[PDB]
RNA sequence: CCCGCAGAAGAAGCACCGGCUAACUCCGUGCCAGCAGCCGCGGUAAUACGGAGGGUGCAAGCGUUAAUCGGAAUUACUGGGCGUAAAGCGCACGCAGGCGGUUUGUUAAGUCAGAUGUGAAAUCCCCGGGCUCAACCUGGGAACUGCAUCUGAUACUGGCAA
RNA sequence: AAUUGAAGAGUUUGAUCAUGGCUCAGAUUGAACGCUGGCGGCAGGCCUAACACAUGCAAGUCGAACGGUAACAGGAAGAAGCUUGCUUCUUUGCUGACGAGUGGCGGACGGGUGAGUAAUGUCUGGGAAACUGCCUGAUGGAGGGGGAUAACUACUGGAAACGGUAGCUAAUACCGCAUAACGUCGCAAGACCAAAGAGGGGGACCUUCGGGCCUCUUGCCAUCGGAUGUGCCCAGAUGGGAUUAGCUAGUAGGUGGGGUAACGGCUCACCUAGGCGACGAUCCCUAGCUGGUCUGAGAGGAUGACCAGCCACACUGGAACUGAGACACGGUCCAGACUCCUACGGGAGGCAGCAGUGGGGAAUAUUGCACAAUGGGCGCAAGCCUGAUGCAGCCAUGCCGCGUG
């Protein structure tokens, strides 16, 4: 079943992680079916650090996706609608 | 029951395939090798890689023949042809590693306790 | 080779004897049906169709001819028995 | 119809195994020139009717044989 | 990452200097010992060998070797040649193939136009953002010069006709 | 805003211009060696023998499917260590738990490699005849029976690997029987197919005090969808050679039978005599393809490590079984090559997983730490597993920064 996960192209020490919607079977950094967010966890307090577009994970969600445990955590973090 | 001039099929993965008996080795004037004694071979062909070459001149110990091998109750074991068993010049002892074939408990000779270890049958 | 699904290894054996003996069973009750339309008998060629459509409709529902297979068989015996029958 | 083809049919001898020639013309990749760059096809005809010489417009089906996946649609043209 | 402590304290090498090519003298040697990417240096004043002083070049690297492309328009599509320098077959006829005067009509394959879809992400590039800088990391664009489908345009080329 | 970028020199001659090779300045490298060597950040690290491999580790998990107790932990009618509340053993699986076994799901992923493959490949663009575990929408299912068996007990053969008898037992193992539509066959009439329970808490009421009953959860069966994954067909493109010009009998097509999840010479029988080929078949040689990488002003040229996609392989040849998925990387079977064990009768094994070793080479690292993160398997969960991964160690191998004042 397809997911929404956490890959991490992050660089030694200073993980960025790009959030993926993929046949969970694959590699954490491998084929995925489309992109649907970021996740810097050093954003520093300065601006942006986890951008996240709703309306697609949405839609997968519809089709059926399962959630992360980190990535469920971002969504329930970005509070949702403010 | 081997002589001079007999071919021989090899019983191990010495490279030999096929040998000639060129001396029947253990008394003067001696006819013959069979049951699992040691004759000189020369070798008349033999596979492109093997631990010998075709033309080298060893030692060999008989372990099947057609003439076989009688048992103290009158019983025989026969072989369908005759097989021996490379063995090194200066020691006897085997220069395969392998041994393919039925052998007889004749060979319980020591020096030859590898080949019984060794070998998948009787 | 030393690994717990060992364990596995040994369970698909089990599993092959089973699926082996229905399978035959069912082609032979197959077969039972091609006999007769070779033979010419419409009525024992209806016969075997009913006592064998059960049992493929079944087994595949168990699941070792999962589907259309079982389909194309019916399909086909019916064509045959009732081309002069 | 969802694309078709058009070529002349070069080989009508045989029990509907229809053959049928496609023609481009093509930019050399490399030289630039207008070369010919033919196309062979097998194209299937129930109850033969074509025959070499005939252009003939071609659609791409399914597998009716290994070598098959078109049929024919139309005629045109005959007695080159 | 931050604060204190001691004392310049632990921390510079390699190639080169005849021309190409930035950097010159002396001593030794004497077609020897030897150098050398190419030219070419060495037989008594060697800026070319070896050493030394000085200098030039790079620096925790520096040289040598190996390897791709570049300069090489030296396989020339863009972008070359064949009288005498490499290169016209000894001559002809001709199949395939390439090319083909001039007119009108038709076709719309080559060609051209538009629309749609597709051209994975990373990479490259532009504008930013984050690690003290940078390498590195990242947002977003741009680009992927391509392919296909549909509809059109008919001058040129191809097809058909006369 | 976003490819807006292009240089020449040395050397044939006494000298010259031309012709023409050789050479040089530049970028680039998974590099090696020689001399030298201070610190850090990111990265790279067997290019050779798809050579051969000692040892550890790289796949398990679930007691909320099942009978269960062998280990250690408690508790227990009751027997006790007794220093009368602190507690010892007989036992008792009573539950916390759990070796072994049955069962379930995963061992088809992740990770390795480039051998074979000039096309069951890859890239681009398309097509129709199919299946699709876990996840998800919808709609109903979930009745009632049966015979087994491992474990275990006894006896017994082996040095070991691992067996032989006979019993004995549970289930989400297994099979009938029912039920059967918007499913399958069928123009129709009709005919035909399924399943499994397990927990959590709970008022009466009460039961053989185990539970019914209520209640929610989770799994189980069927059909049609989704989602994803995968199978298949067409066209173009994707190395070289004619000192290779002809190739082809399941060959090309048809008809029918069979077959596959599916179209199909897929297979067969019979018929037609076709099919390919100088727009390069056949044969031979070499080769995994791509995105991209280096270079070049471009056009090109060269290239396919590290990252991502596809294919292919898993000691060599061949096979199939299980399964939703494999003709299976740490599964099975046969043959082979080779290695290990042995009490000599017989057994066992495959690093192109991680580290490591021998060997080859100019040359390429530690038998490290941790599941803390991310990701994966299983479990309601807690968790367990994870050489994927995240880190660490080694080498100036490279890039970048900094210092040695
Ligand atoms: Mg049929
Ligand atoms: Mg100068
Ligand atoms: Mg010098
Ligand atoms: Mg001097
Ligand atoms: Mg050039
Ligand atoms: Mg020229
Ligand atoms: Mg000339
Ligand atoms: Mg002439
Ligand atoms: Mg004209
Ligand atoms: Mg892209
Ligand atoms: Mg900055
Ligand atoms: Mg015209
Ligand atoms: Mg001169
Ligand atoms: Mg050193
Ligand atoms: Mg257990
Ligand atoms: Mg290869
Ligand atoms: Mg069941
Ligand atoms: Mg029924
Ligand atoms: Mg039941
Ligand atoms: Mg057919
Ligand atoms: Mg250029
Ligand atoms: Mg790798
Ligand atoms: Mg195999
Ligand atoms: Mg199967
Ligand atoms: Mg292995
Ligand atoms: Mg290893
Ligand atoms: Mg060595
Ligand atoms: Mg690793």
């Amino acid at each position: 079943m397809v997911t929404i996960r956490l890959a991490r192209h992050g660089a030694k020490k200073r993980p960025f992680y790009q959030v993926v919607v993929a046949d969970s079977r694959n590699a954490r950094n491998g084929r995925f079916i489309e992109r649907v967010g970021f996740f810097n966890p050093i954003a520093s307090e300065k601006e942006e650090g986890t951008r996240l577009d709703l309306d697609r994970i949405a839609h997968w969600v519809g089709q059926g996706a399962t959630i992360s445990d980190r990535v469920a955590a971002l969504i329930k973090e970005v509070n949702k609608a403010a | 029951m081997i002589q001079e001039q007999t071919m021989l099929n090899v019983a191990d993965n010495s490279g030999a395939r096929r040998v000639m008996c060129i001396k029947v080795l253990g008394g003067s004037h001696r006819r013959y090798a069979g049951v699992g004694d040691i004759i000189k071979i020369t070798i008349k062909e033999a596979i492109p890689r093997g631990k010998v070459k075709k033309g080298d001149v060893l030692k060999a110990v008989v372990v099947r023949t057609k003439k076989g091998v009688r048992r103290p109750d009158g019983s025989v074991i026969r072989f369908d042809g005759n097989a021996c068993v490379l063995l090194n010049n200066n020691s006897e002892q085997p220069i395969g590693t392998r041994i393919f074939g039925p052998v007889t408990r004749e060979l319980r000779s020591e020096k030859f306790m590898k080949i019984i270890s060794l070998a998948p049958e009787v | 080779n030393i690994k717990s699904a060992k364990k596995r290894a040994i369970q698909s054996e089990k599993a092959r004897k089973h699926n082996a003996s229905r399978r035959s069973m069912m082609r032979t009750f197959i077969k039972k049906v091609y006999a007769a339309i070779e033979a010419g008998d419409k009525a024992a060629a209806q016969k075997a169709f009913n006592e064998m459509q059960p049992i493929v409709d079944r087994q595949a529902a168990k699941g070792l001819i999962h589907k259309n297979k079982a389909a194309r068989h019916k399909a086909n015996l019916t064509a045959q028995i009732n081309k002069l029958a | 119809k969802i694309r078709t083809l058009q070529g002349r049919v070069v080989s009508d001898k045989m029990e509907k195994s229809i053959v049928v020639a496609i023609e481009r013309f093509v930019k050399h990749p490399i030289y630039g020139k207008f070369i010919k760059r033919t196309t062979k096809l097998h194209v299937h005809d129930e109850n033969n009717e074509c025959g070499i010489g005939d252009v003939v417009e071609i659609r791409e089906c399914r597998p009716l044989s290994k070598t098959k996946s078109w049929t024919l649609v139309r005629v045109v043209e005959k007695a080159v």
